[PDB]
């Protein structure tokens, strides 16, 4: 009857959880296990640029805390 | 024309804040609280002088009253703070929002063990004034002499002397 619908459903639905699935765990693979750094306005992206050379290893997602002052 | 004047490299050297975006927006409200006045000293001399070569020693006294901002912060409270930073820093657009109970925490232990006030919300937006020793700049721009204006006009109006004087007509 009706059910018969749901294994297309399931098939397209699981096709449209896909990419939100897939951004999600690259956006955490490629920034060190955390959301990718929204940089819409200047004031973010100089920040993140000041991540990046305060890491010393040319990534802004290395966070850098109390340990890198005496 | 002239040669610009820069400062040496070793005018320049100084203690960095290498620290990340996330540690210094987790402590930005106590950091404009405890270390208003160095700061709002070089701001004013940053928006006076309009040069930053003439800015540099209030600079490094601003380098120099953050560093003993985080060691204060480092020697007391650095459980709360670091658990504080590490979930502004989970955030992409790093909202204080996320994160009201790690702030609470490192709000709490501050004023404890420190006894520093949180700004409300309001205050570090204020226009503050500043008392320094530094002269004010007579000229900031550095402008020369302004050329001097054309004589205006003077003296009662006289009628025209024979009128038009258009080659043939009297009025
Ligand atoms: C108590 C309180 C009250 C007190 C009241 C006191 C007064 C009482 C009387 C009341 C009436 C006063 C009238 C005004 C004062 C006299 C003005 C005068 O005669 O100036 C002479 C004027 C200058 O001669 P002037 O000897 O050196 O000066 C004598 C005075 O000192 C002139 O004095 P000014 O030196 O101070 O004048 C200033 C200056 C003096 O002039 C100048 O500095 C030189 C430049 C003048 C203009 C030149 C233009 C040239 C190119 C265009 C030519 C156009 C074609 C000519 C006409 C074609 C036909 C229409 O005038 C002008 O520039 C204005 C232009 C001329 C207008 C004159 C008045 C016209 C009013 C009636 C118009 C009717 C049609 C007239 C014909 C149209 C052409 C004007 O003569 C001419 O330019 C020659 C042409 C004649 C002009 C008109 C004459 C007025 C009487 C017309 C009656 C007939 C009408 C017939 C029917 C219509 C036409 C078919």
């Amino acid at each position: 009857m009706w059910f018969e619908v749901l294994p297309g459903i399931a098939v397209m639905g699981v096709c449209l959880f896909i990419p939100g699935m897939a951004t999600a765990r690259i956006h955490r693979f490629s920034n060190g296990g955390r959301e990718k750094r929204v940089a819409h306005y200047s004031y973010q992206w100089y920040l993140m640029e000041r991540d990046r050379r305060v890491s010393g290893v040319n990534r802004y997602y290395v966070s850098k805390g109390l340990e890198n002052i005496d | 024309p002239g040669i610009v004047e820069l400062p040496s490299l070793e005018d320049l050297k100084v203690q960095e804040v290498k620290v990340s975006s996330s540690v210094l927006k987790a402590a930005a409200h106590h950091y404009g609280a405890q270390c208003d006045k160095p700061n709002k000293e070089f701001m004013l001399c940053r928006w006076e002088e309009k040069d930053p070569r003439r800015c540099l020693e209030e600079g490094k006294l601003v380098n120099q009253c953050a560093l003993e901002f985080f060691r204060q912060i480092k020697r007391h409270c650095a459980e709360p703070f670091t658990e504080y930073w590490t979930c502004i820093d989970y955030s992409g657009l790093q909202l204080f929002r996320r994160c009201r109970k790690e702030q609470a925490q490192f709000d709490k232990c501050v004023l404890d063990k420190l006894g520093w006030v949180r700004p409300d919300l309001g205050e570090l937006s204020k226009v503050t004034k500043v008392k320094t020793d530094r002269p004010l700049p007579e000229n900031p721009y550095h402008s020369r002499a302004r050329p001097e204006p054309n004589p205006e006009v003077e003296g009662d109006l006289k009628p025209a002397r024979h009128g038009s004087r258009l080659f043939f007509w009297t009025m």
